[PDB]
């Protein structure tokens, strides 16, 4: 989805994933990335539909003495699958010694941006033929019937003539399509009229 | 079964200057980069012509390792089709790299 | 917890044309659509479990690439399932069950009892639960714990699949009259299972176990459930004009 | 006349943009020839027919 179009779209479901990483590991929060975070902590699907937002959180997560409340995994017998979470505490063997698979970050307010804490929020968007629950701040206009108009219904845009429909829709159906995949009908989100 | 000697390279006491960059042939070894995560935080890990996620499933006839030191803001120039002091007069990658 | 000493009785039956579910969320009308994915193969060998006053048949089953699950009962004996890897306290597990009034999902590190079961509406699933990342109600569905006499009257079918950290649940309910002595057999015909729930569990699932309710005296009731495994196959689906 | 070579001045107090970065470029050759560098994949048993 283009970021410039988010204000014109509506989403059936929106999920917000939130965590803290080091500045130089924000690049790994993206599809097809390889690294300690992308492999053993948080993996996105290659067909991901959504937005990754990140910002320097030095003022809230770094301290002069150091903040050691944030942890990341260093080793997992296998790589994580998309949206998989592993919260188990286990040790791994390095040579003859057993070490914790979890390591602590040391966030110091005097460190460079690459070692500052970054708060990351991943917005996963679902766009299905279902009731809209999350929409952009677009103002609705008046319904114009029996004329060629550009239309925008819950993010779905197009050009055509809007007329009263005798078609009946299922409880959560928002739009109807034909064999050609042409949207031949829509439920008005304000009047619930097809 | 022998691990590729990446740890001894990444940890050489001194690397080469970018104008006099070093080339090392890597052969007869297993390339496992996850072993390096404990000692090396890769700010940049970008692959061209091959996906990084597929490297663990692939085998290579020849592997060359070019090593040098640059300033942080000049790491972007180590990539095909880049223009800059490093890309123009120190180290250039081929466009089909 | 409840110590169950009753033995286990199981047999092998045919899957027939059961386990068909909507492969996508795209509206398709009056069209024959081909689909390559994980489906229950037609006429496949599936495991049928039967329970009676002297037989309690619940075992840990592999999840694999997905599971077709059906219950043929008359007294709501199957209350839900446990999904996970070790199904113990070294990992998180998914507990999906009906508490009597609501279908609930819990994702925590549960130390489940050797045989997690409900004693006449009374829960005895896990000794302790911690590290809960998910706990919410999926739907309001009244399922009684009463004992109904007579033949089985309904088959409830479920398809469980894992996709992007989410457990996808497909469901269909069809009236299926089966006498207690009648041969163990699934109904004939195609019944498409509709997408019911997409639960964001974020967990790796390799094994699952069925949860049942016993009588106030901890004796097993009369019920049957079937387990089949989804396999990679191409299937052709016929949609009507409604999209069914 | 000036030297075509200039010296970097790497100070531990500088910002990340002026910190020294070690760069390693791995050039891969994939031809119809003996493999010498492979990933850590376990080999299975050969299944014939
Ligand atoms: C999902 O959970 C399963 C169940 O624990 C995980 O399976 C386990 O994976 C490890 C690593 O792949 C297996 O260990 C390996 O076994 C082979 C064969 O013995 C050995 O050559 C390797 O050196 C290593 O020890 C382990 O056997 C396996 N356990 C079982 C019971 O399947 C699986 O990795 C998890 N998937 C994730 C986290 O993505
Ligand atoms: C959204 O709100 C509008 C009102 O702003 C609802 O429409 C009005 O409903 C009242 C009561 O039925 C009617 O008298 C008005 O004529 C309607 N239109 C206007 C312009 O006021 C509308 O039903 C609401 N939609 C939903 C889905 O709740
Ligand atoms: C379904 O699979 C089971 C095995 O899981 C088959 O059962 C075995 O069949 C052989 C051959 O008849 C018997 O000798 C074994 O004693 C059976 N084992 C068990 C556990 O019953 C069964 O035949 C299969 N059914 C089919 C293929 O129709
Ligand atoms: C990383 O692990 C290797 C192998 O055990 C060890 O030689 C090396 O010193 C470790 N590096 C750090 C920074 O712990
Ligand atoms: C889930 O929430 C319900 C309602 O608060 C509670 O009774 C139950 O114990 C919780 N389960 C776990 C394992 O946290």
């Amino acid at each position: 989805v283009s970021s410039t179009k988010l204000n014109d779209l509506c989403f059936t479901n929106v999920y917000a994933d939130s965590f803290v990483v080091r500045g130089d590991e924000v690049r790994q929060i993206a599809p097809g990335q390889t690294g300690v975070i992308a492999d053993y902590n948080y993996k996105l699907p290659d067909d991901f539909t959504g937005c990754v937002l990140a910002w320097n959180s030095r003022n809230q997560d770094a301290s002069t003495s150091g903040n050691f409340n944030y942890y990341y995994r260093i080793w997992r017998s296998e790589k994580l699958r998309p949206f998989e979470r592993d919260i188990a505490h286990y040790d791994y063997q390095v040579g003859t010694q057993f070490k914790s698979s979890l390591k602590n970050y040391g966030f110091y307010s005097s460190a460079g941006d690459s070692h500052q804490p970054y708060r990351v929020v991943v917005l996963s968007f679902e766009l299905l033929n279902a009731p809209a629950t999350v929409c952009g701040p677009k103002q609705s206009t008046e319904l114009i019937k029996n004329k060629c108009v550009n239309f925008n219904f819950n993010g779905l845009t197009g050009t055509g003539v809007l007329t009263d429909s005798n078609k009946k829709f299922q409880s959560f159906q928002q739009f109807g399509r034909d064999v050609s995949d042409f949207t031949d009908s829509v439920k008005d989100p304000k009047t619930l009229e097809v | 079964t022998n691990l590729c000697p990446f740890s001894e390279v990444f940890n050489a006491t001194t690397f080469a200057s970018v104008y006099a960059w070093n080339r090392k042939r890597i052969s007869n070894c297993v390339a496992d980069y996850s072993v390096l995560y404990n000692s090396t935080s890769f700010s940049t890990f970008q692959c061209y012509g091959v996906s990084s996620t597929k490297l663990n499933d692939l085998c290579f006839t020849n592997v060359y390792a070019d090593s040098f030191v640059v300033r942080g803001d000049e790491v972007r120039q180590i990539a095909p089709g880049q223009t800059g002091v490093i890309a123009d007069y120190n180290y250039k990658l081929p466009d089909d790299f | 917890c409840v110590n169950i000493t009753y033995g286990s009785h199981h047999l092998y039956v045919s899957s027939r044309t059961r386990g068909v579910y909507y492969p996508d969320d795209a509206f398709r009308s009056s069209t024959n659509v081909l689909h390559e994915g994980f489906f229950l193969p037609f006429d496949s060998n599936v495991t049928w479990y039967s329970f009676w006053n002297q037989k309690y048949s619940v075992a840990t089953s592999p999840f694999g690439d997905g599971v077709y699950f059906s219950t043929i009962d008359k007294s709501n004996v199957v209350r839900g399932w446990v999904f996970g890897t070790t199904l113990d306290n070294d990992t998180q597990s998914v507990l999906l069950y009906n508490d009597g009034t609501h279908v609930r999902v819990e994702v925590c590190t549960f130390h489940f009892c050797p045989t997690p079961v409900f004693s006449a509406s009374s829960p005895h699933l896990y000794s302790s639960a911690f590290n809960c990342t998910l706990n919410y109600t999926l739907a309001s569905v009244r399922a009684d714990f009463t004992e109904v006499d007579g033949s089985f009257k309904t088959i409830r079918e479920f398809v469980f699949k894992l996709q992007d950290g989410s457990l996808n649940v497909y469901y269909a309910s069809t009236s299926y009259v089966l006498a207690i002595g009648a041969t163990s057999q699934l109904p004939s015909g195609v019944t498409p299972l509709v997408p019911l729930w997409k639960i964001p569990i974020g967990l790796n699932i390799t094994n699952f176990k069925t949860l049942v309710y016993l009588r106030s005296d901890n004796t097993p009731l009369q019920a049957a459930y079937v387990v089949g495994h989804l396999k990679r196959r191409t299937m052709m689906f016929k949609y009507d004009e409604n999209g069914t």
